Formats: C-alpha cells, structure tokens, sequence
C-alpha cells in the first residue's frame, strides 16, 4: 500500500508563483506517472498536465501552455510544481495523482489535496 | 635511521661520583662490562652529592632518552652503593615528569642477581628541555638516540640468510 | 534493431509502420512497462541492502597509546577499503545485467511479432518486415497488439 | 585496478596483561583475510562463468 | 557528597604540585602533605611532587 502526501496549504499575493510539492509514503525510487488537476469551487475538474516516466516527456493544455512547468526527482518519488501568473480565476484545489504505469494514462491514486487562495 | 650522540660526556657530566660500572652478568670478552648507552653512577669517598643536570634539545628532531633506576636487594649494597637509605630519583619535562622510588626487597634469582634495573624511556619534542633529579638509585643516559621518520619501515621476525 | 531511434518518445521499445493510412513511431507500453518494474525493483534493492545508520566520529589518543591510533587506523581503512570495493562491484556488475536485460526483452518481442507475423511478411534482416497484402491501421495495430488474424489474409500463397 | 594492495600489514606484539589487545588485534587481522579471501574466490568464481558464456 | 539526584554527575579536582619547598611551606605550612579522595567505586591516594620543573 502507498500513500499521497502534497505540501500544506498556501496563500500568494496575485502575480506571484505558488510552488506545491507532492511526495509519495515511502517514497523510494519511482517511475509512476503524475499529473496535476483542478477543481474550482463548485464545478468540475479540468486536467492540467503530467509526466511520463523514466523519458521525463511533459506535455501541458493548450489552455496556459507557459504557466505551469511539473519537474518530478524520481529518486525520491516526488513531483513539483512551478505554476506562475496566478490570477483570481485561479483560486481553486490543486491535486496529486498517479496512473500505475510510466505513461501518463487515467489515474486511480490521489493525494489529499491543497487549497490555494489568491488575494491580498 | 638515527643520529647517535653523547647527550651527557663521561668525563665532564660526573666529575663528583663514581662511573666505572661493573656487573658480572653484563659481561662482556669474559670481564665486567655494562650497557654502553647507559652509565651506572656511584658515590665516591663515601659521598653521594645530589646530582641536578638537564639537557635542551638544540635540533629539529625527535630525541630519545633513555634512563634507569636501581633496585638493590637488601639494604647492605644500599647504603654501600650511596649512602642513603632513603632515596629518589626524578625526571621532569615540559609534557612529562612521574617520581620513582627503590623497591628494596630480596627477590628469586636470575641471571645469577638479586637486585633489578627497571629501564624508562621518553620521546623530547623539539626545542624542549628534560631536567634530571636524584640523590641515589640512578641509572644516568650517556647515549640518545634522535630518530627522524619515515614511511614504509617495520619490524620482523626472520632467520632466513642475507644476501 | 541495429541502430536506435530518436523521434520515438514514450517507450524504450516501439513499431514503425510506413502503410499510407499514416507513418508514425509508437511504443510498446506492455513491454517498456515491465521493463521498467525490474529496474525500479533492482535500484531499490541496493539501496536497502546499502545500510548507512552507524556511528563514524573519530577517536584520539595520546602519545603512549600508539598501538591503538594504528589499531584503531587500520579498522576504519579496512571497512572503507571493504565497502569501496563493494560498492563498486555490486554496481559494474548489475549495470551489465541490464543492459542485456534490454537487449533480451527487445530480441524477444522481434521473436514475438515473427510468431505473430507469419511468413506472409517478408523478414529483410535488418529488424524489418516487408508484407505480402495491404494492411490499414486496424490490421497494423492487430501485429502491434496480441491479437492478430492471419487466416484472414493468404494472398500470393 | 580494484584490488588495491598499498597499506602497511607489520605485526605488533603485546604483553602477558594485555591479552585483550592480542585477543581483540588478532580478529582484526583474521578477520579482514577471511573476507579478502571471500571477495577473491567470488569474484574470480563468477567473471569465469560470464567469460564462458561470454565466447 | 552526595548525590540526591538520579543523573550521573562529574566531579573534578586538582591536586598541587609546588616547584619548591619554599611555595610549598608558604602555601599550606606542611612539608608532607596528602590528598584523598573516596567513593563507593572508587578510591586513590595523591602525595605532591615538589621539585624543578623547566618553564
Ligand atoms: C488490437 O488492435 C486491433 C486494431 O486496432 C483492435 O481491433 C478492434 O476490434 C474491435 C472489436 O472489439 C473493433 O470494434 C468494433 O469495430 C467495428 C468496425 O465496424 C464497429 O462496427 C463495432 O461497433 C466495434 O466498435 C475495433 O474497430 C477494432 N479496431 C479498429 C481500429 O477497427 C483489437 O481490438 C485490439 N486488441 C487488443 C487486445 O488490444
Ligand atoms: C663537584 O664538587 C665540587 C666540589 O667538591 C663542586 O665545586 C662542583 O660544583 C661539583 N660539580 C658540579 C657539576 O657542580
Ligand atoms: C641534597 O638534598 C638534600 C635534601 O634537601 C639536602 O639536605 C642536601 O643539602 C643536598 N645536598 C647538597 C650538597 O646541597
């Protein structure tokens, strides 16, 4: 069994960047895929974008294309996050998840999630 | 190696006591003989004067030095040897120093003697100073050995034939 | 197999096709993936192995205690000396275990679409294959997949 | 090239009351010869077999 | 004393060793002179080594 842990919940000044940090229990040498999703107060989640593997290939919507850059350290099983040009719009929970495999397919574990705000 | 010299001349350290050291089981071409890097001292016309000499370490290397305290077996070849029955001998240094005594009792034979000579030695950093101190029992140094080090040296127990 | 590719991504091992329905590199996911599952568990396992909770702060001793310096010298070089020269040997062996664990993996799916690709394509040596009849992406994705239908197609036989 | 063999191997000597120094020096000594000895067996040992396999 | 306490405590002392008989009489007016310290593990008996010293 393994276990989703992010970072604990941050609050940034509008256009800053918010960094979030998602580690795995146990986090040994890992290959799973990760990826990064969006859930807005009270409406539905919309992918972000994920890495692939071992190939470290990043693929992200053609939404910000530039925003948001994901960098995972493998040896430790963690997965990061470089979002920029955080907006109002933005504010919303951001969640871990894995695929089971190296390829960036559907996801079936998910970390307990963060809240991030933005105001002044 | 070694740069052996005379840290204490014979004819100049001790113009004041007896130096001639005779011992039977120290023999040497089948005579009385004794060590040739210590010195035996003794008290001449019945007088042990105390004797304070020390000796600096004018070089660059480590010199070691050697000493010796007498042990006679009964009191007769103690107070015949220097005159004092109660008797110290001390060694000092800037990073040593330690007072010894006479352990005057009878002990089984070896080598065909009764008494004992416990041998010390010490290690005189450059540029330092060793003082000696005694007023009987003292085996002074006439030789030292100043060593200068190096890697890859040790020692082995071997028989087989040089060549 | 003889020379390796650079516009493939996503996979270690993967097709190429040329059918005018679209040419296009692809990957196995089945065979990359369990691939990767015994390196992961390899690097993991000697890292395991290589415990590191010790206590190492160094000891000193006079000058009348030379025996133990050398003593006490001699046992800290000697375990270095030992886990140098483990660390090193479990490391350069292991390393060639994998590369001719990629080596089998790959020659073992070329042995697998041979099976799966009977006769009727014609092998050319150099980890190709030449087909007998016209072929669109649903058949192309069959030899690509576990799932073929030979009996279907016997042209020139 | 991995077998280093430059260090110093001189034996010491101890007194009768320091029976834990000749104790406590002589596993030193037996005990690092014992896995040398393992190392060099195994190591040799197993390139042989790869070298067979090899041709 | 005694140790009220159920942690080890380290205890230090000193013992003098006067370069001469004149600090020595100067100093605590006896020639001979003895320091003694005891425990229930431990014991010991120091005597003072008067004599020159090089500086
Ligand atoms: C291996 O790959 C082949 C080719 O991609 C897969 O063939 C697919 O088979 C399914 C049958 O379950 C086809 O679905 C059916 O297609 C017909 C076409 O008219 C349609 O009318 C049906 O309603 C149904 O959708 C599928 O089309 C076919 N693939 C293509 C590209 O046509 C095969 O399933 C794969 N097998 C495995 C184990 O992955
Ligand atoms: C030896 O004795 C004489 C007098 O008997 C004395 O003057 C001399 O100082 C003594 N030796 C030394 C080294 O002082
Ligand atoms: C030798 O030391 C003793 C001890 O104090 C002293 O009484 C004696 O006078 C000293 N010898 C000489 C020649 O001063």
């Amino acid at each position: 069994q393994v276990q989703l842990v992010q970072s604990g919940a941050e609050v940034k000044k509008p256009g800053s960047s918010v960094k979030v940090s998602c580690k795995a229990s146990g986090g040994t040498f890992s290959s799973y895929g990760i990826s990064w999703v969006r859930q807005a107060p009270g409406q539905g989640l919309e992918w972000m974008g994920g890495i692939i593997g071992m190939f470290g290939t990043t693929n992200y919507a053609q939404k910000f294309q530039g925003r948001v850059t994901i960098t995972a350290d493998e040896f430790t099983s963690t997965a990061y996050m470089e979002l920029s040009s955080l907006r109002s719009e933005d504010t919303a929970v951001y969640y871990c998840a894995r695929g089971g495999s190296y390829y960036v397919d559907y996801f079936h574990h998910w970390g307990q999630g963060t809240l991030v705000t933005v105001s002044s | 190696s070694f740069e052996r010299f005379e840290i204490f001349p014979k004819e100049s350290s001790w113009p004041n006591h007896t130096v001639t050291g005779v011992s039977a089981s120290c023999s040497h071409n089948g005579k009385s003989s004794f060590y040739r890097n210590l010195l035996w001292l003794t008290g001449k016309n019945g007088l042990y004067p105390n004797l304070s000499k020390s000796y600096v370490n004018n070089k660059e290397k480590e010199v070691l030095v050697l000493w010796g305290v007498h042990h006679p077996p009964n009191i007769g070849n103690q107070r015949a040897l220097y005159h004092t029955e109660n008797a110290y001998v001390s060694v000092v240094s800037s990073h040593y120093s330690r007072r010894f005594t006479p352990e005057i009792a009878k002990r089984p034979k070896v080598r065909d003697q009764e008494g004992r000579i416990n041998y010390y030695w010490t290690l005189l950093e450059p540029g330092d100073t060793i003082i000696f101190e005694a007023n009987g029992n003292l085996i002074a140094p006439w030789y030292a050995f100043a060593l200068s080090r190096g890697f890859g040296s040790g020692i082995i127990t071997s028989n087989a034939p040089m060549d | 197999i003889e020379g390796g590719w650079t516009g493939m991504v996503d996979g270690w091992y993967g097709y190429h096709h040329q059918n005018e329905q679209g040419s296009g590199y692809a990957a196995d996911q089945k065979s990359t993936q369990n691939a990767i599952n015994c390196i992961t568990n390899k690097v993991n396992s000697v890292i395991e192995k290589m415990n590191t909770q010790f206590t190492a702060v160094g000891k000193e001793f006079n000058k009348l205690e030379r025996r133990m310096e050398n003593l006490n010298k001699k046992v800290d070089d000697g375990f270095l000396d030992i886990w140098t020269y483990n660390a090193e040997l479990l490391v350069l062996l292991e390393n060639e275990r994998t590369l001719d664990f990629h080596d089998s993996n790959v020659k073992n799916l070329y042995e697998k679409v041979k099976s799966q690709l009977k006769n009727n394509a014609k092998e050319i040596g150099n980890g190709c294959f030449e087909f007998y009849h016209k072929c669109n992406n649903e058949c192309m994705e069959s030899v690509k997949n576990g799932t073929y239908d030979y009996p279907k197609y016997s042209e020139e036989s």
